[PDB]
C-alpha cells in the first residue's frame, strides 16, 4: 500500500555534514508522524526519535542531542535527517518509518551512511573464468572479481538479471590498503558452456562506474 | 528508565522444530491494561518487518508459525515450525500508539539442518590482472553446513599465511547452507615465481581433506 524511497549511499569525512531524505508513496505521512532508527554495521536497532506530521514538532531521544535534525519538508511530503560534525561513530545505516496503525507499518530501505577520509574509486572487474579446475558433475562455477574499491557498496547482477539462480555475491572484504574487494559467482550447467553467453554487470554508483564483463571458458 | 533485554543472543535450531525467544522488560509494559511488546524480524540487507503488536498479535501477512506472550515484564516469540525462510535476527520493541521506543539488543537465529559437504572449485588469475601486476587466486566453497570450515591455500605445498582473505555469505533462506570464497593475492613477481597453486579444504562433511589446484601456465 503505503512505501517510503529513502536518498541512496553517502560518504562523508568527519567534521561534515550529511542530510538523507525520505519520501512516501501516499501523499503525506500518517497522524502518527515519522520514526528515525539507526543500525550500525553488524549491531542492533537503536531508536533515533520521531517527528510530529503535523506540529512539524521533533523528539529526539537521549543518545541523539544536539547533533541531529529532523525536518519536515511538508513542500512535497518528504523527511529529512540531519547529521552535523559527523564521527565515526556515525557510520551506519538510516532506517525511516512511519505507521498509520498496528497493521499498518511502512519502512524505507535505510540509506547507508560512511563516515571516512578515504578517496572514492571505481572497482576493476576481472573474469573469474569456468574450467576444468571450477567444475564437478555437470556444474560448471564461474564469476567475477569486483577488486579495489570505495566506499561501499557495489551491486553485481548476471545477464542484466536474465540470470539469478545459484548466484553467490559475497560479502566485500576491506584489503590492508583500506580498499574493498568482492566476488560473485554462480553455478551454470557445465554443458550451456557452448550454447550460453556469461556477463556481469557491476555498478558502482558512488563512483559512477558501470562494467560489463563477459566471462569465457578456459581450456587449460 | 526502560531497558530490554533479549534472550538469548543467538539460536541455532533444527528444521522443523520450535524456536523460543525471550524479551524482558525492566520494569512492567502491562500497567494501563494493554501489552505493549512488539516483535520485529530482520534479515540481511533488509528493514525490520513488524510480526506481532500487543504481545501476541500477528501483524499484517504473517503466518500463523508465529506468535506471541506474556505480560508485565517477561514475553517471549514463538515459532513452530522454524523453516528455512526464517534466518534472520528478531528484536523485541516496546512503545504505545505513539513513541518513544525502545528496542531490544536482538537474537540472531539460524537454522540448523544435516550436514552437507561443500563443492570446491578454484580460479586462476585473469591475463587482464596479470597484466596489471597482481595476481589474485580464488577459491570457492558452495553450499555447505555447518559453517565452521577451513580453507589453507599452499604454493609449492607451502601453507600461505597473511596474504589470504575470506568472506562467507549469509545462511541461504532457501536450503539454509553457506557457500565461502577466498582469495590468495600476490604480485605479478611472485606468482611467476611459483607454480603449483592449491586450495586445501578441510570440512566436518568431507571424510578428509580436498584439494583443489592448477599450475601456473596450466590455465
Ligand atoms: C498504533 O501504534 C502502532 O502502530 C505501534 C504499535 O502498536 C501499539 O503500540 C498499540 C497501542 C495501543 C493500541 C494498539 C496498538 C505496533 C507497531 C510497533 C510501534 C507501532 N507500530 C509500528
Amino acid at each position: 500500500q503505503v512505501q517510503l524511497q529513502q536518498s541512496g549511499p553517502e560518504l562523508k569525512k568527519p567534521g561534515e555534514t550529511v542530510k538523507i531524505s525520505c519520501k512516501t508513496s501516499g501523499y503525506s505521512f500518517t497522524n502518527y508522524g515519522m520514526n528515525w532508527v539507526k543500525q550500525a554495521p553488524g549491531k542492533g536497532l537503536k531508536w533515533m526519535g520521531w517527528i510530529n506530521t503535523y506540529t512539524g514538532e521533533p523528539t529526539y531521544a537521549d543518545d541523539f542531542r544536539g547533533r541531529f535534525a529532523f525536518s519536515l519538508a511538508t513542500s512535497a511530503s518528504t523527511a529529512y535527517l540531519q547529521i552535523i560534525n559527523l564521527k565515526n561513530e556515525d557510520t551506519a545505516t538510516y532506517f525511516c518509518e512511519t505507521y498509520d496503525s498496528p497493521l499498518g507499518d511502512y519502512w524505507g530501505q535505510g540509506t547507508t551512511v560512511t563516515v571516512s577520509s578515504a578517496s572514492t574509486k571505481g572497482p576493476s572487474v576481472f573474469p573469474l573464468a569456468p574450467s576444468s579446475k571450477s567444475t564437478s558433475g555437470g556444474t560448471a562455477a564461474l564469476g567475477c572479481l569486483v577488486k579495489d574499491y570505495f566506499p561501499e557498496p557495489v551491486t553485481v547482477s548476471w545477464n542484466s538479471g536474465a540470470l539469478t539462480s545459484g548466484v553467490h555475491t559475497f560479502p566485500a572484504v576491506l584489503q590492508s590498503s583500506g580498499l574493498y574487494s568482492l566476488s560473485s559467482v554462480v553455478t551454470v550447467p557445465s554443458s550451456s558452456l557452448g550454447t550460453q553467453t556469461y556477463i556481469c554487470n557491476v555498478n558502482h554508483k558512488p563512483s559512477n562506474t558501470k562494467v560489463d564483463k563477459k566471462v569465457e571458458p578456459k581450456s587449460c | 528508565d526502560l531497558v530490554l533485554t533479549q534472550s538469548p543472543a543467538s539460536l541455532a535450531v533444527s528444521l522443523g522444530q520450535r524456536a523460543t525467544i525471550s524479551c524482558r522488560a525492566s520494569k512492567s509494559v502491562s500497567t494501563s491494561g494493554y501489552n505493549y511488546m512488539h516483535w520485529y524480524q530482520q534479515k540481511p540487507g533488509q528493514p525490520p518487518k513488524l510480526l506481532i503488536y500487543l504481545a501476541s498479535n500477528l501483524a499484517s501477512g504473517v503466518p500463523a508459525r508465529f506468535s506471541g506472550s506474556g505480560s508485565g515484564t517477561d514475553f517471549t516469540l514463538n515459532i513452530h515450525p522454524v523453516e528455512e525462510e526464517d534466518a534472520a535476527t528478531y528484536y523485541c520493541l516496546y512503545s504505545r500508539e505513539f513513541p518513544p521506543w525502545t528496542f531490544g539488543g536482538g537474537t540472531k537465529l539460524e537454522i540448523k539442518r544435516t550436514v552437507a559437504a561443500p563443492s570446491v572449485f578454484i580460479f586462476p588469475p585473469s591475463d587482464e590482472q596479470l597484466k596489471s601486476g597482481t595476481a589474485s587466486v580464488v577459491c570457492l566453497l558452495n553450499n555447505f553446513y555447518p559453517r565452521e570450515a577451513k580453507v589453507q591455500w599452499k604454493v609449492d605445498n607451502a601453507l600461505q599465511s597473511g596474504n589470504s582473505q575470506e568472506s562467507v555469505t549469509e545462511q541461504d533462506s532457501k536450503d539454509s547452507t553457506y557457500s565461502l570464497s577466498s582469495t590468495l593475492t600476490l604480485s605479478k613477481a611472485d606468482y611467476e615465481k611459483h607454480k603449483v597453486y592449491a586450495c586445501e579444504v578441510t570440512h566436518q562433511g568431507l571424510s578428509s581433506p580436498v584439494t583443489k589446484s592448477f599450475n601456473r601456465g596450466e590455465c
